[PDB]
């Protein structure tokens, strides 16, 4: 069946004018389609927006709009709000079955840009006792929510034994992420490096340990 | 005021069976089809399962034809999923979802699967201290990695809930068919090593609890 895709994550400002689209493998969007935008705001609250490729739902504000656009069905928010920074599933409806996106993260700028705070943990004497040890690398208060890490054992980069979380946002609405190394102690014990590497915004900030 | 409610979820083993309940209300539940979605642990959004106004269509994707089986009693306003043959790719939130002429805009507040054949295990403790006395700052940032456990959740406080400010507390990973999940605290460099500063885990599902002093 069909591959839907959408843009991974944008970002704007606030009063400006988004467009999001979303693509079928199948060839090309159509009326008969459907195309709906869902929106999820925190704590797994979901909201249909538009249906029927362009009708919008009641309560919806305004400024949200849908269209189809170069064979994708798209959705525009014109004067894009704060409130607006949420993550936009777009689904589509082939002959019964509904098939979705995998969803786009939009950022609309509600506060400067801030760069993540990043700590490096050493595994601890307790878990290295069981033949085991993790590396923790917790990064905080960045904004905007993505980031990219890379870990690194003596230069080389790593390639497996990593797991990454998925940015959540904090308190402040800036958000927060923790990335894992797992190795065996005996491992450990073999390398004498270890980095993390958090890339923000087109900079990198590494922490790393001897 | 439109509402879906959906239950029945909680945790299964593989090759069991379930039944999910979407009870509607405010406004003629017969005249809209409706469409169960699921979201999974990766975030990903599934359409499950959809059934016409009346009944009559019903319609899934190949990963749950023939195990799960949607129908709908009109009379007491209530969508359901039977699911059987349970699978660990199965486990989710389920959301009950109405389509109000091809737009679906009301979504309930959704129930969670866990399909999962681990038995019931409490977390082990271990600190997570700077590892340097190249102490970035006049703050130092200190943890507890609190690992295997199952199933969720685990709280996390600090010093008994007196040290509550700048604490963070990450989402659980699964490793290997069990959670592990981070807490971490940011104090001032005066306090640390000076005063005591301990991570209280608590896992409901094992009633255990356990305190880990962070030490240099
Ligand atoms: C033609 O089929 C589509 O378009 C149809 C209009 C939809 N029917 C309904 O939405 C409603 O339940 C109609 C109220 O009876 C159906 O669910 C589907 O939505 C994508």
């Amino acid at each position: 069946q069909a591959v839907v895709t959408q843009e991974s994550a944008l970002t704007t400002s606030p009063g400006e004018t988004v467009t999001l689209t979303c693509r079928s493998s199948t060839g090309t969007v159509t009326t008969s389609n459907y195309a709906n935008w869902v929106q999820e705001k925190p704590d797994h609250l979901f909201t249909g927006l538009i249906g029927a490729t362009n009708n919008r739902a009641a309560g919806v504000p305004v400024r949200f709009s849908g269209s189809l656009i170069g064979g994708k069905a798209a959705l525009t928010i014109t004067g894009a709000q704060t409130e607006d920074e949420a993550i936009y599933f777009c689904a589509l409806w082939y002959s019964g079955h509904w098939v979705f996106g995998g969803g786009t993260k939009l950022t609309v700028l509600g506060q400067p840009k801030s760069s993540p705070s990043v700590t490096l943990f050493p595994p601890s004497s307790e878990e290295l006792e069981t033949n085991k040890a993790t590396l923790v690398c917790t990064i905080t208060d960045f904004y905007p929510g993505v980031v990219t890490v890379d870990w690194k054992v003596d230069g080389t980069p790593v390639t497996q034994g990593m797991e990454t979380t998925n940015p959540s946002k904090q308190s402040n609405n800036k958000y927060m992420a923790s990335s894992y190394l797992t190795l065996t102690a005996r491992a450990w014990e073999r390398h004498s490096s270890y980095s993390c590497q958090v890339t923000h915004e087109g900079h990198t900030v590494e922490k790393s340990l001897s | 005021e439109v509402q879906l409610e959906e239950s029945g979820g909680g945790l299964v083993t593989p090759g069991g069976s379930l039944r999910l309940s979407c009870a509607a209300s405010g406004y003629v539940f017969s005249t809209y089809d409706m469409s169960w979605v699921r979201q999974t642990p990766e975030k990903r959004l599934e359409w499950v399962a959809f059934i016409s106004s009346g009944g009559g269509r019903t319609s899934y994707p190949d990963t749950v034809k023939g195990r799960f089986t949607i129908s709908r009693d009109d009379a007491k306003n209530t969508l359901y999923l039977q699911m059987s043959s349970l699978q660990s790719e199965d486990t989710a939130m389920y959301y009950c979802t109405r389509h109000f002429y091809a737009v679906l805009d009301y979504w309930g507040r959704g129930t969670t699967l866990t399909v999962s054949s681990a038995k019931t295990t409490p977390p082990s403790v271990y600190p997570l201290a700077p590892g340097s006395a190249a102490q970035t700052n006049s703050m130092v940032t200190l943890g507890c990695l609190v690992k295997g456990y199952f199933p969720e959740p685990v709280t996390v406080t600090w010093n008994s809930g007196s040290l509550s400010s700048g604490v963070h507390t990450f989402p659980a990973v699964l490793q290997s068919d069990l959670y592990t999940l981070s807490s971490s605290v940011t104090v001032p460099s005066s306090t640390w090593p000076s005063e005591t500063v301990t991570c209280n885990v608590a896992h409901p599902a094992s009633s255990t609890k356990v305190d880990k002093k962070i030490v240099p």
